[PDB]
RNA sequence: GUGAAAUACCACCCUGGCGCGGCUGGGGGCCUAACCCUCGGAUGGGGGGACAGCGCUUGGCGGGCAGUUUGACUGGGGCGGUCGCCUCCUAAAAGGUAACGGAGGCGCCCAAAGGUCCCCUCAGGCGGGACGGAAAUCCGCCGGAGAGCGCAAGGGUAGAAGGGGGCCUGACUGCGAGGCCUGCAAGCCGAGCAGGGGCGAAAGCCGGGCCUAGUGAACCGGUGGUCCCGUGUGGAAGGGCCA
RNA sequence: GACCCGGUGAAAUUGAACUGGCCGUGAAGAUGCGGCCUACCCGUGGCAGGACGAAAAGACCCCGUGGAGCUUUACUGCAGC
RNA sequence: GGUGGAGCCUGGGAGUGAGGGCGCGAGCGAUAACGUCCGCGUCCGAGCGCGGGAACAACCGAGACCGCCAGCUAAGGCCCC
RNA sequence: AGCUGGGGCUAGGAGUGAAAAGCUAACCGAGCCCGGAGAUAGCUGGUUCUCCCCGAAAUGACUUUAGGGUCAGCCUCAGGC
RNA sequence: CGUAGGGAAACCGAGUCCGAACAGGGCGCAGCGGCCGCAAAGUCCGCGGCCGUGGACCCGAAACCGGG
RNA sequence: GUGGUUCGUGGAGCCAUGGGGGAAUCUGGGCGGACCACCGCCUAAGGCUAAGUACUCCGGGUGACCGAUAGCGCACCAGUA
RNA sequence: CGGGGGGAACCUGGGGAACUGAAACAUCUCAGUACCCAGAGGAGAGGAAAGAGAAAUCGACUCCCUGAGUAGCGGCGAGCG
């Protein structure tokens, strides 16, 4: 039977045009209250992920 | 933190929306904090006020 | 006259309280006919009696049975101890490097113990002085740092990162070239641009703290804000983004 | 019974065999490697010291995020009351 | 300088994630262990193919395409086997 | 509280049990057959023709992980520089 | 499937997202000879290695369950 | 209180119903994903209904299907001894 | 007049597990599949909108393709769809 998309990726990731996979930033969903403005900051935008990482996470995503 | 050690925000008192989130030793200053700081939203400083995070 | 409000009189409402009627909720007592047991006779007699039994439902007790869990490292397993983070060594003069190798710490803390401007320099030894001391504070000479830096240790440090004080909130928002580190993910440093401010005469410094620990990824949900989607349409339910 | 003769005639076991001893060596207990000693070829009745002999994919021990029985104030459910 | 089964980059397929002896530097151990745990290297692993070491995976020598009744050498050896 | 023939009844988380977890058709801590079924097995084993070139690892990090796995490391092939 | 991507989304669009920004950054954006031919993004069928789902390289449990 | 639907209480409608309460007849009622309104779709609580669809004990045609350890468990007196 | 029982699978209704997967496991999955029961037939079921759902449209039901592993469901885990 056909592959079935693993939504716990589609619903994290998205592949670029090029070919990447692109997650948003680890870190800054609780405990925050220390944190510096620069680490809120930086962590609320996308992050290119280690293409052996990606490669895995797209094989996922074979219908996108 | 601890139990004395709280935590804490800060609101614009202008247009009372919370900008910042920091502590204080509520037996060192059981007095609600009154810090001057900056509003995004209003864009300019502004005396911001100790609320209960 | 009089007070805020004023009186004969006629309604509509309250205060509370009283009797009839309503309609229900509890408790007591008695029926009977549902229902249950019984009676050579049964469309009936007799006892129980609207309780019990049973059905939907609430909550509890419940190894009586049912499905499972009961971590790893380990000079065999178990008992004991340990499990992440920081400092020094082992580490063989870059980085990194194991062992149940040797030594100690963190799970906080500061509204100042932050930022900036100005000023000041320690322990320690010798002599000197009421109370007053081996060390309370003052005077003198010597004293490159052995004091101090909130806390373990290390490196660092007076030409300040140490001590005093003045005005202050940069313990910013919006980003952020380039890099250390690196299996991922993380963690770390960060010039500079704009917004708006603070200290300074100015050059300039300031995106918390002399530094290295003081922490916890996603999932789920809470609170404020945004006003992006709104399941025929306008709203709402419920969400997403920001913190 | 065993042992000899006539009659019938199994078994587990079995890498292949042309299968000695000592001091050494080797995955640490050698008929099979090294050196030396010994030893003519094939058998029968016997004895059990070795082929770490046979048999049973160690009951012990640990390992497996294996199983199953029993247990309770382990967790969560069900009958039942 | 170096043209090597060298290196950089993208991509496909793996296996390995139980190592061991030796040498030097340490810790642990008793300045024990064919002990153990790290570091540089080497070898066996995969070279149990060859020579030496009496015999022996890792000490010395030396990297086996095949054939010769040809020659030179390494370690080690030259009285006899 | 005996032994015994014959006819009967009680069964699988159930029956019986003067109690051993004994018995229930010669192995009972849950009988046997058939089915779900080719259950699962991160464990052991087994994997069949030839020649040719290269040729490893037994490390690090995380891992209810330690005899298993994800990424990196070391090997290989095609293309490019 | 491809010809457009960026964004959680409305929505804009060779740009778009965070943003007050004409700032900065993320993910993005552009064939060869002499019209022709040649090459190609892409796509389609074959073949091959590998991966996902199924017993998925073969044999093997102790056990669980259902009906007899 | 549940079941079905992609919907595992989720904002949870729709279809079905074991328990309780309990209407109306077109000015009625169910629906369009809690709810309210606007706008629309439909007309439950009686029933019947061909073909296109599924299987293969049976008969026939045909195979880059097997050829007596193969092919059905049986090519033969086999669900037999 | 009719029913009762049989039929290899195929069909609908009443009931309905587990191993397994989630690299443990309870919700979850395996799956309303396997299995038991009643029924029917050459087919059975379903079927003429109190439907679908945004076209201001479609027009009973059944089956295949496609829509689509899209929308959504999910200890948002494995996976379901
Ligand atoms: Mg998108
Ligand atoms: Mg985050
Ligand atoms: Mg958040
Ligand atoms: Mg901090
Ligand atoms: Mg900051
Ligand atoms: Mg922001
Ligand atoms: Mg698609
Ligand atoms: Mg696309
Ligand atoms: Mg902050
Ligand atoms: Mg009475
Ligand atoms: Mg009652
Ligand atoms: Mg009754
Ligand atoms: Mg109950
Ligand atoms: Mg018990
Ligand atoms: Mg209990
Ligand atoms: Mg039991
Ligand atoms: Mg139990
Ligand atoms: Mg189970
Ligand atoms: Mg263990
Ligand atoms: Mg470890
Ligand atoms: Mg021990
Ligand atoms: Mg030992
Ligand atoms: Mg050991
Ligand atoms: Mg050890
Ligand atoms: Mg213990
Ligand atoms: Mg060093
Ligand atoms: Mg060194
Ligand atoms: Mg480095
Ligand atoms: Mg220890
Ligand atoms: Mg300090
Ligand atoms: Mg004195
Ligand atoms: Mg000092
Ligand atoms: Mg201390
Ligand atoms: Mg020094
Ligand atoms: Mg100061
Ligand atoms: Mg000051
Ligand atoms: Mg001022
Ligand atoms: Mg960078
Ligand atoms: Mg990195
Ligand atoms: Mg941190
Ligand atoms: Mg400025
Ligand atoms: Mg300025
Ligand atoms: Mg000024
Ligand atoms: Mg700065
Ligand atoms: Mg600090
Ligand atoms: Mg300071
Ligand atoms: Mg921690
Ligand atoms: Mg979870
Ligand atoms: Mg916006
Ligand atoms: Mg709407
Ligand atoms: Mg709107
Ligand atoms: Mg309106
Ligand atoms: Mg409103
Ligand atoms: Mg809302
Ligand atoms: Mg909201
Ligand atoms: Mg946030
Ligand atoms: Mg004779
Ligand atoms: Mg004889
Ligand atoms: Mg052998
Ligand atoms: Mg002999
Ligand atoms: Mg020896
Ligand atoms: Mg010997
Ligand atoms: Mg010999
Ligand atoms: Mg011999
Ligand atoms: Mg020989
Ligand atoms: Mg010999
Ligand atoms: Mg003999
Ligand atoms: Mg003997
Ligand atoms: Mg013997
Ligand atoms: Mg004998
Ligand atoms: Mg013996
Ligand atoms: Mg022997
Ligand atoms: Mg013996
Ligand atoms: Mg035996
Ligand atoms: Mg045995
Ligand atoms: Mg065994
Ligand atoms: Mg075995
Ligand atoms: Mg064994
Ligand atoms: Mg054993
Ligand atoms: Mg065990
Ligand atoms: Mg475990
Ligand atoms: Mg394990
Ligand atoms: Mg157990
Ligand atoms: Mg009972
Ligand atoms: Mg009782
Ligand atoms: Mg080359
Ligand atoms: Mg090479
Ligand atoms: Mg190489
Ligand atoms: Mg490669
Ligand atoms: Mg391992
Ligand atoms: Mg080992
Ligand atoms: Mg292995
Ligand atoms: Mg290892
Ligand atoms: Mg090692
Ligand atoms: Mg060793
Ligand atoms: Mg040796
Ligand atoms: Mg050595
Ligand atoms: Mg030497
Ligand atoms: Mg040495
Ligand atoms: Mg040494
Ligand atoms: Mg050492
Ligand atoms: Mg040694
Ligand atoms: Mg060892
Ligand atoms: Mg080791
Ligand atoms: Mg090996
Ligand atoms: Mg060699
Ligand atoms: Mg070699
Ligand atoms: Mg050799
Ligand atoms: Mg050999
Ligand atoms: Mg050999
Ligand atoms: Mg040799
Ligand atoms: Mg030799
Ligand atoms: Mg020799
Ligand atoms: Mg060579
Ligand atoms: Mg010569
Ligand atoms: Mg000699
Ligand atoms: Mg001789
Ligand atoms: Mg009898
Ligand atoms: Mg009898
Ligand atoms: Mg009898
Ligand atoms: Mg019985
Ligand atoms: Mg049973
Ligand atoms: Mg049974
Ligand atoms: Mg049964
Ligand atoms: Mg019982
Ligand atoms: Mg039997
Ligand atoms: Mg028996
Ligand atoms: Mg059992
Ligand atoms: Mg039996
Ligand atoms: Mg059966
Ligand atoms: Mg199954
Ligand atoms: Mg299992
Ligand atoms: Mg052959
Ligand atoms: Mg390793
Ligand atoms: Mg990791
Ligand atoms: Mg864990
Ligand atoms: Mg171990
Ligand atoms: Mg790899
Ligand atoms: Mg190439
Ligand atoms: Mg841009
Ligand atoms: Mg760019
Ligand atoms: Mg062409
Ligand atoms: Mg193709
Ligand atoms: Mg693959
Ligand atoms: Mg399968
Ligand atoms: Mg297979
Ligand atoms: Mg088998
Ligand atoms: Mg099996
Ligand atoms: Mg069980
Ligand atoms: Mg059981
Ligand atoms: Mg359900
Ligand atoms: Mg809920
Ligand atoms: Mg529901
Ligand atoms: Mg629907
Ligand atoms: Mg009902
Ligand atoms: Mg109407
Ligand atoms: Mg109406
Ligand atoms: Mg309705
Ligand atoms: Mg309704
Ligand atoms: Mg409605
Ligand atoms: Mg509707
Ligand atoms: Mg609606
Ligand atoms: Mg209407
Ligand atoms: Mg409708
Ligand atoms: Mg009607
Ligand atoms: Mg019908
Ligand atoms: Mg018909
Ligand atoms: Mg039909
Ligand atoms: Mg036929
Ligand atoms: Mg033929
Ligand atoms: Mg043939
Ligand atoms: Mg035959
Ligand atoms: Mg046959
Ligand atoms: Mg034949
Ligand atoms: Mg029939
Ligand atoms: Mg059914
Ligand atoms: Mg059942
Ligand atoms: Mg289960
Ligand atoms: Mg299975
Ligand atoms: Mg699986
Ligand atoms: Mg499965
Ligand atoms: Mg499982
Ligand atoms: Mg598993
Ligand atoms: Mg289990
Ligand atoms: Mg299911
Ligand atoms: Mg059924
Ligand atoms: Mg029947
Ligand atoms: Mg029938
Ligand atoms: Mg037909
Ligand atoms: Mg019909
Ligand atoms: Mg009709
Ligand atoms: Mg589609
Ligand atoms: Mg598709
Ligand atoms: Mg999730
Ligand atoms: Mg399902
Ligand atoms: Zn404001």
């Amino acid at each position: 039977p056909k592959m079935k998309t693993h939504k716990g990726a589609k619903k994290r990731v998205k592949i670029t045009a090029s070919g990447k996979v692109v997650a948003m930033k680890t870190g800054k969903r609780h405990l925050n209250w220390q944190k510096s403005g620069k680490e809120i900051r930086q962590k609320g935008r996308k992050f290119v992920l280690a293409k052996p990482e990606a490669e895995r996470i797209k094989l996922l995503l074979p219908y996108e | 933190a601890s139990e004395v050690r709280i935590k804490l925000l800060l609101e614009c008192t202008e247009c009372k929306r919370r900008n910042y989130a920091t502590e204080k030793n509520k037996r060192n200053t059981p007095n609600k904090l009154e810090l001057r700081k900056y509003c995004p939203w209003c864009r300019k400083h502004t005396v911001h006020r100790e609320v209960k995070i």
